[PDB]
RNA sequence: CCUAACACAUGCCUCCUACGGGAGGCAGUGGGUUGCACAAUGGGCGCAAGCCUGAUGCA
RNA sequence: GUGCCAGCAGCCGCGGUAAUACGGAGGGCGCGAGCGUUACCCGGAUUCACUGGGCGUAAA
RNA sequence: CACCGCCCGUCACGCCAUGGGAGCGGGCUCUACCCGAAGUCGCCGGGAGCCUACGGGCAGGCGCCGAGGGUAGGGCCCGUGACUGGGGCGAAGUCGUAAC
RNA sequence: GGCCGUAACUAUAACGGUCUCGGGUAAGUUCCGACUGAUACCGCCCAAGAGUUCAUAUCGACGGCGGUGUUUGGAUGGCUGUUCGCCAUCUGCUCCUAGUACGAGAGGACCGGAGUGG
């Protein structure tokens, strides 16, 4: 553009978007779950990954992803979710933080531990 | 007070204009003014409330043009037209205050809620 | 307390009524540490002494 | 041990009977009254390029 | 898995998803007219009151402004929504065979 | 213009072949947006069955006999022209008896009386 141009009309600032609405833009939100079905993955993956939709305390009703070996996720079973996409699930835009409220941690974990909230395992 | 008769609420949550769609006491009844029960309908209703819009229920008489005299014969005529709507079934008076002035006969024993508000009469 | 400028017992709409009529910061409670002190600095008042001071200095 | 299951997963991916990628164990690496996670900001991103980018066929 | 290949559209089913929108309700930003508390202010304050050193003061009265309320219309975007549209993918749905 | 087969749960079938829902309403059929007695009705007769058991508390198969004159015949409102229908919404209530009799509780009389209503 001309400089006249840009004192015109000038140039025009970006808006990021979010890609997350828990709401309030807060770190996680809690809520509780409708359905803990199972999904099939996408384009090339093959698998039933375990999800649960969730009625947020933000209002918001939103699909998780269920992380770890094996939930222990039901109904009405209160729930912490901390978003992260889903590559082969569209419609998860959030993860289920495991290790807190309803959400049991994993059990048999003695990797990354604190990534499926799961106490450290009293070696004797 | 016969069928349709815009009616106020005197009382709350279901704002301005209810409509009375019968009237109790048996058959025929054709009145029903003083402090009578009466089914009503609200019509109006402030946006906020428990009881929205267009929820059939019933209801008492609290001022009403007709009238109320007894003793002497004088008489109190309130140019209005209370309602105060009462949680239908489990009969007694939905509600915190009543607005206004009321009745003396609505001190009618089994009410007594509604009369110690109002300051009033 | 980054949320609820949400509602607040006690000490520093809700409640009472004799239905006529009335009353409504510090620490803590519910909902989504109720600590010590005038010692010091500063302030109010005082002729000063000193009194008040959940500022504040401390724990 | 399990056998495209149960599961892992930040990205690429791993699991369909020899899996250093799942689960445990032995051993090891790193930190240590901490360690790990999530969230957000800057970085990496000369990927809004003033420093310091480009437009024949890649976006132009 | 290479012409016994590939492949398209209608309609139908599957995992999934969703828009438009008359009105109805509510909010923001209001217009017009009617009612209008407290309070300051303005005028009266009189053989209508109280006080007076007769100058005046108070009570009281009226009035403007005025929170707010009322009837009609408009704005917000949030809600619902009979009405209507309907898209991405799919191994062995149906009718054809458009394309390569 | 017809008839037939057909894709991922059905349903539909692009393909192949072949000759009621929403709205307004408390409620909206409107509105707006998508002589005779066959027959009938009413009664009775028999009693296989059902009713845990037990035909007849209640009902009653297979069949049977009649009576009537009546069908087919020879309380305010919403909707509608409706009748009808669907939908909204003299005697009541209360108290005493007595929260007693009865009842596991839940609940709740008789008889008799008293007041106030449509």
């Amino acid at each position: 553009p001309t400089i006249n141009q840009l004192v015109r009309k000038g140039r025009e600032k970006v808006r990021k978007k979010s890609k997350v609405p828990a709401l309030k833009g807060a770190p996680f939100r809690r809520g509780v779950c409708t359905v803990v079905r199972t999904v099939t993955p996408k384009k090339p993956n093959s698998a039933l990954r375990k999800v649960a939709k969730v009625r947020l305390t933000s209002g918001y009703e939103v699909t998780a992803y269920i992380p770890g070996e094996g939930h222990n996720l039901q109904e009405h079973s209160v729930v912490l979710i901390r978003g992260g996409r889903v590559k082969d699930l569209p419609g998860v835009r959030y993860h289920i933080v495991r290790g807190v409220y309803d959400a049991a941690g994993v059990k048999d974990r003695k990797k990354s531990r604190s990534k499926y909230g799961t106490k450290k395992p009293k070696e004797a | 007070i016969q069928e349709q008769t815009m009616l106020n609420v005197a009382d709350n949550s279901g704002a301005r204009r209810v409509m009375c769609i019968k009237v109790l006491g048996g058959s025929h009844r054709r009145y029903a003014g003083v402090g009578d029960i009466i089914k009503i309908t609200i019509k109006e209703a402030i946006p906020r409330g428990k009881v929205k819009k267009g929820d059939v229920l019933k209801a008492v008489v609290v001022r009403t043009k007709k009238g109320v005299r007894r003793p002497d014969g004088s008489v109190i005529r309130f140019d209005g037209n209370a309602c105060v709507l009462l949680n239908n079934n489990s009969e007694q008076p939905i509600g915190t205050r009543i607005f206004g002035p009321v009745t003396r006969e609505l001190r009618s024993e089994k009410f007594m809620k509604i009369i110690s508000l109002a300051p009033e009469v």
